[PDB]
């Protein structure tokens, strides 16, 4: 069995740079070469290239493989709009079955771009439920890295929260991200200042929105 | 036109057995092996087995051996990958995928995908609760505004802004799956501070599963 | 007649589905946009003799 | 082979040849793909140890492209028996990849209901080595290729001492000095379907070489197609 380990996790490029990609192959008594596919959002895997050197019909001449025994790569000389996306490596040996890379996201690289932030308290109907959720917002960021810290009076809550966060955007390429803390009522109740902290690449310095529980 | 086109998404509770469908269509199905791909939630693509359909020959994944079926029916040109007895674990996307036949090492043609779920949950309709600052006084020329689409299951929900009037600035966020067993959402807007006494802003929530339409008027009260 | 005419007129496999003719190609090629001729994935595909 | 011509540059580039340690030809192979070589079974025996030579074209002069790969596995089929020389058929997957160029090209696996009725109804096949050239002959130097009509079944078996499976199959001549012979047993008879050319059977046996009322019996490959699948997936 030959385990495939693809390298950058993540690679951060602009529109019409070259694109180089890693995965390398433990070559065993046998291997040979590999196959690549890409994959973007909501989409079934797309096989690009493979084998020596055979391409999939219409895979532009910008796409090529190279490497052999335990070393390859796959080169995009001029990135397009439509080519960010996760791209898998994969190998076969014939004792050995099927094996896959652990992906790279090919993402834009854009100017670094500082979050709104925001915060929203629980509702009065929500609370009536007998549980309180606040959200921070961090709005159209670049790069994805983002701290969010929660605070209730002064004490940083952790386990207490969840994030989701937004692909890089297609117009923009910013990204955005929630983040929900969830309590008890009794347990909000037991506190005063709800707090927000938000460290950025693109903040100087960590921003802060905050409310005070009860005034909302 | 060549195609392997899979059955819908599945939401079962574990313990139950299930029987996902692989359909070819546009080339002898019998002529390729088809194999099955896992890729579970944010994660990677796992190879699990294939079956030569003329013959029903199978090779498992050492991984999925004993876990997982896989079988086909050559006279419907349908392929399939059946569980009898699920877990939480299984909850993931399968894909079908054609390999080729003397030497080919790599998939061609993929299936669009089935989305499978397995959970203790229920059925359950989602609250929709507005999301607005604490206090209207804004900093200074734009406001967000959202809803926070909770405990609902399973997946999917659809939001939409003023029935679909309003679509700049909208954030509908992925759902996380919160300890419950239940998933959540959130929807946000960026909007004029010069609106918010002129105009109402409803977001359109809808979770078909439980044939749950919301429209949730939100304001704040100062 | 289907596979009987010209192969379907398929380039190289032809196999008959749905009372109508299937074109396939064999590996180091891929059938093209008109479902009949077959298009080299590669500089070296199999059965064909080389030239300069 | 015996009569027939020679393989123009490039014409034959699927011909691999079998060498033992002594760096000698002594059977055929087919090239399938970068990694593996077709041949017959019972070629294994007349060789302890062997290697592969590709885009060899004549024994004395180096034509730069020859090389020669190491074998990696050998796949024999398991019911091959000596006495009746059925099932004679092995697989080789190498060690090193053979590098395809001018002369070395891989000949096509066929689909088997299509080969059966498109590529077997054909009037005749192409047959290639560096074997004897006469029936008690010497082995060739240059690369010979041969144009063997099919022979039906039921006159083929009827002009024959031995029992000709259905894992075999006739092509040549009755009378006319044309046949392959010893050393080119395990190379290529390949057939051409709008100029494609697909293996359909290995050099395997026959009574005599050109004997006449007496043809060339080859491994029908077609018969063959889905083992040789599972041994490149096994
Ligand atoms: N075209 C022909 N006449 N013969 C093709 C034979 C090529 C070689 N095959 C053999 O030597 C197999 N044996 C023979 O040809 C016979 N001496 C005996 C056959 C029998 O008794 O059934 C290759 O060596 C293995
Ligand atoms: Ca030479």
């Amino acid at each position: 069995e030959i385990v495939l380990t693809q390298s950058p996790g993540t690679l951060s490029l602009s529109p019409g740079e070259r694109a180089t990609l890693s995965c390398r192959a433990s070559q065993s008594v046998s291997s040979s070469y590999l196959a690549w596919y890409q994959q973007k959002p909501g989409q079934a895997p797309r096989l690009l290239i493979y084998g020596q050197s055979s391409r999939t019909r219409g895979i532009p001449d910008r796409f090529s493989g190279s490497g052999s025994g335990t070393d390859f790569t796959l080169t995009i000389s001029r990135l397009e709009p439509e080519d960010f996306a996760v791209y898998y490596c994969q190998q076969f040996g014939d004792s050995q079955l099927f094996t896959f890379g652990q992906g790279t996201k090919l993402e834009i690289k854009r100017t670094v771009a500082a979050p709104s932030v925001f915060i929203f308290p629980p509702s009065d109907e929500q609370l009536k439920s007998g549980t309180a959720s606040v959200v921070c917002l961090l709005n159209n960021f670049y790069p994805r890295e983002a701290k969010v810290q929660w605070k209730v009076d002064n004490a940083l809550q952790s386990g207490n929260s969840q994030e989701s966060v937004t692909e890089q955007d297609s117009k923009d390429s910013t990204y955005s991200l929630s983040s929900t803390l969830t309590l008890s009522k009794a347990d909000y109740e037991k506190h005063k200042v709800y707090a927000c902290e938000v460290t950025h690449q693109g903040l100087s310095s960590p921003v802060t929105k905050s409310f005070n529980r009860g005034e909302c | 036109e060549v195609q392997l086109v899979q059955s819908g998404a599945e939401v079962k509770k574990p313990g139950e057995s299930l029987r996902i469908s692989c359909k070819g269509s546009g080339y002898s199905f019998s002529t390729s092996w088809i194999v099955w791909v896992r890729q579970m939630p944010g994660k990677g693509l796992e190879w699990m087995g294939m079956i030569d359909p003329s013959d029903s020959f199978t090779s498992y994944s050492p991984s999925f051996q004993g876990h997982v079926t896989i079988s086909a029916d050559k006279s419907i040109s349908t392929a399939y990958l059946q569980w009898s007895s699920l877990k939480a674990s299984d909850t993931a996307m399968y894909y079908c995928a054609r390999l080729h036949y003397y030497n080919s090492e790599e998939f061609d043609v993929w299936g669009q995908g089935t989305l499978v779920t397995v959970s203790s949950a229920s059925t359950k309709g989602p609250s929709v609760f507005p999301l607005a600052p604490c206090s209207r006084s804004t900093s200074e020329s734009t406001a967000a505004l959202g809803c926070l689409v909770k405990d609902y299951f399973p997946e999917p929900v659809t939001v939409s802004w003023n029935s679909g009037a309003l679509t700049s600035g909208v954030h509908t966020f992925p759902a996380v799956l919160q300890s419950s067993g239940l998933y959540s959402l959130s929807s946000v807007v960026t909007v004029p501070s010069s609106s918010l006494g002129t105009k109402t802003y409803t977001c359109n929530v809808d979770h078909k599963p439980s044939n749950t339409k919301v429209d949730k008027r939100v304001e704040s009260k100062y | 007649k289907l596979c009987s005419l010209d192969n379907g007129d398929c380039d190289q496999f032809c196999h008959e589905e749905q009372n109508s003719v299937v074109c396939s190609c064999a590996r180091g090629y891929t059938l093209a946009d008109n479902g009949k001729a077959c298009i080299p994935t590669g500089p070296y595909p199999c059965g064909k003799q080389t030239l300069e | 082979i015996v009569g027939g011509q020679e393989c123009k540059d490039g014409e034959c580039p699927w011909q691999a040849l079998l060498i033992n340690e002594e760096n000698e030809g002594f059977c055929g192979g087919t090239i399938l793909s970068e990694f593996y070589i077709l041949t017959a079974a019972h070629c294994l025996y007349q060789a302890k140890r062997f290697k592969v030579r590709v885009g060899d074209r004549n024994t004395e002069q180096e034509e730069g492209g020859e090389a020669v790969h190491e074998v990696e596995v050998v796949i024999k089929h398991n019911r091959f028996t000596k006495e009746t020389y059925d099932f004679d058929i092995a697989v080789l997957r190498l060690k090193t990849p053979i590098t395809f160029r001018m002369n070395v090209a891989p000949a096509c696996l066929p689909e088997r209901d299509w080969a059966e009725s498109t590529l077997m109804t054909q009037k005749t096949g192409i047959v290639s080595g560096f074997g004897r050239t006469h029936e008690k002959g010497r082995q060739s130097t240059r690369l010979k290729m041969l144009e063997v009509p099919y022979v039906d079944r039921n006159s083929c078996k009827l002009s024959s001492s031995f029992i000709i499976t259905q894992n075999m199959f006739c092509a040549g001549y009755d009378t006319k000095q044309e046949d392959a012979c010893q050393g080119d047993s395990g190379g290529p008879h390949v057939t051409r379907f709008k100029d494609t050319y697909f293996v359909t059977g290995i050099v395997s046996w026959g009574e005599g070489c050109a004997r006449k009322g007496k043809y060339g019996i080859y491994t029908k490959v077609t018969a063959f197609l889905k083992w040789i699948d599972r041994s490149m997936k096994t």
